[PDB]
C-alpha cells in the first residue's frame, strides 16, 4: 500500500521502510565494510567480524543476544560481499524492537573480549572449510586476487596464516572506522518509518570517513592456476567489466545474458545460450559452462567460466571464447537481444519478489545511489542497451587484458599466450 | 562433495546488484553470487 | 695420482672413476629424473620416490638395507634437482662391496609394496613441513611454478592434495621410465674403474626413452604471491636466464657476481656488492638483499632475491632493480667484471675441493655433457666472458618477461606493472 | 624459524652447474642452490 521511504541524514545514512500486509518484518543494517577494505597487515578481519556476531558487547551478553533471539524465533544474518556487509534481522511483527535493541548492540557495542575472540579463531578454519567445498569459491576467490592487486583482490575468507592472529583491536578497529554513520543504511520490510527513523537519529550517529583502510580501485591481469587430482576442472576468464550502475556495465550485463548459461529449465538443456551452443558442438558430452559477470563500484569482471575434464579443458576453454568473438566481430542478430533483455528482466523482477529479495535490493541502492530506483525506472534502463552497444561491450573482452584461474588437472589448460 | 560428472552442470555467476554475496547468520549459511 | 676416466657404453650410460689416497670412497648412481618429469596427474611421484629409498627392494629387504649399512658406518643419500637425481652411498674403502650391492638393489631392483609405500606417505608431509621452515624453499618454489608453466614449473615436495594419494604402481612406473640407462651416469670417488664398468655393465642396462612423463620447456612470466603475518617479506625477481652450459648463461654467471651478495665475511658486509650499495644507501638498516641465478636444461632463471620488512618491501625491490638497470644502461667500469670473474673461478674451485663436491660435479657434467670438462678448461671459459657481454646479458633481464614471488605482508610489494 | 632482523642475512641463490639442488638422504637431508 504504501511504497518505501528514503531519507539521508545530516550523517549521511539512508534509511527506508514499507509496512506490508503480511506478519513477517526484517530489519537489515548494510555497512559498508567489505573485504576490499583491508591490508595486507589487515586481512581476514572482516571474516572474523563477521563469524562473532554473537559475542558479548555492551548491553548484550552473548548469551542474552542468542537466547533472546531464540526466545522469539528470529534470524541473525551477517552477510559480507567485497564491497559491503549486510546484518539482516528477521523475527515476528510483534518482535521487532527486542529484535532491534539487539542488532545495535551487535553493531554499535561489540566488545571483542580476548577470551571469547580467541575461542573463536578456530570456527573460521572450520568456515573456511566447509566454503571451499565449492570449486566455485577457491576459483571464484582465486580470480579476485589475480585480476586484482590492491583491494577487491581480497578474499572473502580468512587467509590461512592469518586465522588465530586476527587480534581483538583489530576487530575493534575494523568497526570503529567502517562501522559508520556514512556508510550505513537501515532498511525494514515491514517497519514504521517515523519510529525507525527516531531509532536511527538515537542509535546511529557515529563519525568516520572512508579509506582508513585504503580504499582505491584498480586492474591487473593476471593468472593464479591450481593443481588437483579431480577428473574435473574449472576455469574462469575474465577482463575489465564496466562499472557499477552505469550504462556499459547494464550493457555487460545484457551482453552477459546472450551467452549467459544459467538453466531456466530442469533437467533442461540451452537452446538460447550461444556459449553452450558452440562450446557444445565442439566439445564432449559432459561438460557445463556459463557466462559470469560481476559489478562493483569501482571496476567490473566480465567474461566466462568453465567445467570441463582433463583433456577438454582448452577445447572448451577456446571455444567458448571464439563464440565471444563472434559478437565482437559484429556477428549479432536483433532477435538474440531482445529475448536476453527480456531474460534480465524477468530475472530482476523475480531477483525481487521475495522479501529477502527486496530487502537486499534495497539496502543494495542504498549505498551506491543513495535512494531507492523503482522497478520500472530499472526496466527502462536495461531496454535503452543498443543491440550494437551490446556487441561493442563484447569488443571490449577480445581487446581487454586477460585473467585466468584455473583449478584440477591443467595439462590442457590454456594459458595467457595460449589464447 | 557431489559428483558432477553430466549435463546438469549449470552453476556460473551473475546477479543484478549483488554479486558473489557470502551470507553467515546466526542460524544458516551460504554462499551465493 | 691418477685423472678421472669417463666412459659411454652401448647403452649411453657415463662412468668415472679416481683411485684417492685417502681412506673414504663414494659412489653415487645420478638418474635423469627431476622434479621435471611429473604430469599434472604424477606430481610427488619424484618425491615420495626419494623418501622411499630403505623399503624392501628383490635382493634385499628394508631391514637389511638399513641395519647392513648401519653395520659398517655407510651413509646413504639421495639428491633431487628439478632436473636430477643423485642417488648418493659413502663407505669405507672396505666395504664399498657390501654397499654397492645396496645401491643397485634400492635403485634397479625396488618393490614398492602397498603396505610400504602407504605406511610411508605420513612422512612426506612431515618432511614438506620441515623444509617449508626456511621462506627461502616455499618462495623459490613459488618462483619455479610461476615462471613456468608446464615442465620445470613442479615443485620438488608433493603437493598437499596428492600425500597420500601416491600409488605404488606410480612409483614402479616412474623408476621404469626415468630410471634407466641411457639417463644414467655412475661416479666413484675411491673405486677401480675397470671394477665400476664390469658392475655397471653387469646391472645398469635398462631401456627406457626420455619424456615418457612429458619432457619439454616453456617460460612463461607469472607472479605468485603468498600473504603471511611474519614482519619481514621474502620476494624474488626473475627473468629468463641463459641456459645451462652455454656462453649466455656462463655470462649471466659473471654478471650474477658483480651484484651477488653472498657474503665472504662473517659478520662482515659487503663493499663489492653494487646491490647491497645501491640497495643499502636507498634503504632502512636492517635488510637482506641477494642476487639470484639458476641454469637448467632447456632454460634458466636470473634476478634477484631481496627480503625487506612490511613498509620497505617496495624501495628495497625497485631499489635493487634500478642498480641491474644501471649495468643494463652500460654503466659498468672493468674493473668490477675482472674482481667478479676471480670471486667466481674461486668459488668453483672451493665448490670441488671436497669429495662431496667433487663427486656431484663430475655426476653432473656426466647428466649434461657427456664427459668431465676439467677445472682448468672451466677456468679458461668464465675468463673468456666481456665486460660488454655482461652488460647485454643484464639488457636482458630489464628487458625480459618479469617473474616474481613473494610472502609476508604484502601492502608495500610492487607487481608487475609497480617496476 | 631463525629471526632475520639484522644486515648478516644475504641468502640469493645461483652456482655453476647446481640451481636449487634439493638433497634427500637418511644420515641427512637439506636444501641448496
Amino acid at each position: 500500500p504504501q511504497d518505501l521511504e528514503f531519507t539521508r541524514l545530516p550523517n549521511g545514512l539512508v534509511i527506508a521502510s514499507l509496512e506490508n500486509y503480511a506478519p513477517a518484518s526484517r530489519i537489515g543494517l548494510f555497512i559498508k565494510a567489505g573485504s576490499r577494505y583491508e591490508n595486507s597487515n589487515n586481512l581476514g578481519t572482516s571474516h572474523l567480524l563477521r563469524l562473532a556476531s554473537s559475542l558479548t558487547t555492551k548491553g548484550a551478553s552473548s548469551f542474552k543476544i542468542t537466547r533472546g533471539i531464540e526466545a522469539v524465533g528470529g534470524k541473525l544474518s551477517v552477510t559480507s560481499t567485497r564491497e559491503n556487509m549486510a546484518y539482516t534481522v528477521e523475527c515476528l511483527r510483534d518482535d521487532v524492537d527486542i529484535l532491534m535493541e539487539f542488532l545495535l548492540n551487535v553493531t554499535t557495542a561489540p566488545e571483542f573480549r580476548r577470551w571469547e575472540v580467541a575461542a573463536l579463531q578456530p570456527q573460521l578454519r572450520i568456515d573456511k572449510a566447509v566454503a571451499l567445498q565449492n570449486p566455485q569459491a577457491h576459483v571464484i576467490e582465486n580470480l579476485h586476487a589475480a585480476a586484482y592487486r590492491n583491494a577487491l583482490a581480497n578474499s572473502l575468507y580468512c587467509p590461512d596464516y592469518r586465522i588465530g592472529k586476527v587480534t581483538p583491536v583489530e576487530l575493534h578497529d575494523y568497526v570503529q572506522n567502517h562501522f559508520t554513520s556514512a556508510r550505513m543504511a537501515l532498511i525494514g520490510l515491514g517497519v514504521s518509518h517515523p519510529v525507525l527513523k527516531q531509532v536511527a537519529e538515537q542509535f546511529l550517529n557515529i563519525r568516520g570517513g572512508l579509506g582508513l583502510s585504503g580504499a582505491k580501485a584498480k586492474y591487473h591481469g593476471g593468472e593464479i592456476r591450481e593443481q588437483n587430482g579431480d577428473s574435473l576442472v574449472h576455469a574462469a576468464l575474465v577482463a575489465e567489466s564496466a562499472a557499477i550502475g552505469s550504462a556499459e556495465a547494464n550493457a555487460f550485463s545484457v551482453l552477459q545474458h546472450v551467452l549467459g548459461a544459467g538453466p531456466h529449465v530442469k533437467r533442461g538443456s540451452n537452446a538460447t545460450s550461444s556459449l553452450y551452443q558452440a562450446v557444445a558442438k565442439g566439445v564432449h558430452q559432459p561438460f557445463d559452462v556459463s557466462a559470469f559477470n560481476a559489478s562493483y563500484s569501482d571496476s567490473g569482471l566480465f567474461g566466462f567460466y568453465t567445467i570441463s575434464q582433463a583433456a577438454s579443458a582448452g577445447d572448451v576453454i577456446k571455444a567458448a571464447y571464439n563464440q565471444v568473438k563472434t559478437i565482437a566481430q559484429g556477428n549479432l542478430s536483433n532477435p538474440d537481444v531482445q529475448a536476453a533483455k527480456n531474460k534480465l528482466k524477468a530475472g530482476y523482477l523475480m531477483s525481487v519478489e521475495s522479501s529477502e529479495g527486496f530487502l537486499d535490493e534495497v539496502g543494495s541502492q542504498a549505498l551506491a545511489a543513495g535512494s531507492y530506483t523503482p522497478p520500472s525506472t530499472v526496466l527502462q534502463q536495461i531496454d535503452a542497451v543498443a543491440d550494437a552497444d551490446v556487441i561493442n561491450a563484447a569488443k571490449k573482452f577480445v581487446s581487454g587484458r586477460k585473467s585466468m584461474a584455473a583449478s584440477g588437472n591443467l595439462g590442457h589448460t590454456p594459458f595467457i599466450d595460449e589464447l | 562433495k557431489r559428483s558432477v560428472l553430466c549435463r546438469e552442470s549449470l552453476r556460473g555467476q551473475a546477479a543484478g546488484r549483488p554479486l558473489v554475496a557470502s551470507v553467515s547468520l546466526n542460524v544458516p549459511a551460504s554462499v551465493r553470487y
